[PDB]
C-alpha cells in the first residue's frame, strides 16, 4: 500500500514514531502518500508534524496548496480505504487509526474511491 | 518552510 512502510523497516519507523509522540505531544506524525490510480500531483514532502487539533478540512487545504492543486480539481483522503470526516481532527483520528509504528497514514486521491 | 528534524535522513517534518 504505501511506499513509506517498504521504503523504510518497521522498527525504524516505530522508534522514530514513539520519539516524535515523546518530544511533540501536542502533535501527531502524519505520512501522506498518493493512491495509485489517483491522477493529481504528487506531493514531494511526505512527513507532516501536524497540531493534534487540525481538521481534515485544514488539512486538505493546505494539501491543495502545496500541490498547486486548482479548486476545479478534486481532492479527497482515504484513511484505510475510508474518507474521513473533515469535522475529524488529526488527533483523533491519530488516536483511532494510528499504525503501530506510531504515525498516522493517509492516502490521497483525485478519486473518491481508493485505488 | 519549516522543516522539523531535518537531520534524520528522511527529509524532515513539515511543521506547520
Amino acid at each position: 500500500k504505501f511506499v513509506y512502510k517498504e521504503e523504510h523497516p518497521f522498527e525504524k519507523r516505530r522508534s522514530e514514531g514513539e520519539k516524535i509522540r515523546k518530544k511533540y505531544p501536542d502533535r501527531v506524525p502524519v505520512i501522506v502518500e498518493k493512491a495509485p490510480k489517483a491522477r493529481i500531483g504528487d506531493l514531494d514532502k511526505k512527513k507532516y508534524l501536524v497540531p493534534s487539533d487540525l481538521t481534515v478540512g485544514q488539512f486538505y487545504f493546505l494539501i491543495r496548496k502545496r500541490i498547486h492543486l486548482r479548486a476545479e480539481d478534486a481532492l479527497f483522503f482515504f484513511v484505510n480505504n475510508v474518507i474521513p470526516p473533515t469535522s475529524a481532527t488529526m488527533g483523533q483520528l491519530y488516536q483511532e487509526h494510528h499504525e503501530e509504528d506510531f504515525f498516522l497514514y493517509i492516502a490521497y486521491s483525485d478519486e473518491s474511491v481508493y485505488g | 518552510e519549516a522543516i522539523i528534524e531535518e537531520d534524520d535522513g528522511d527529509g524532515g517534518w513539515v511543521d506547520t
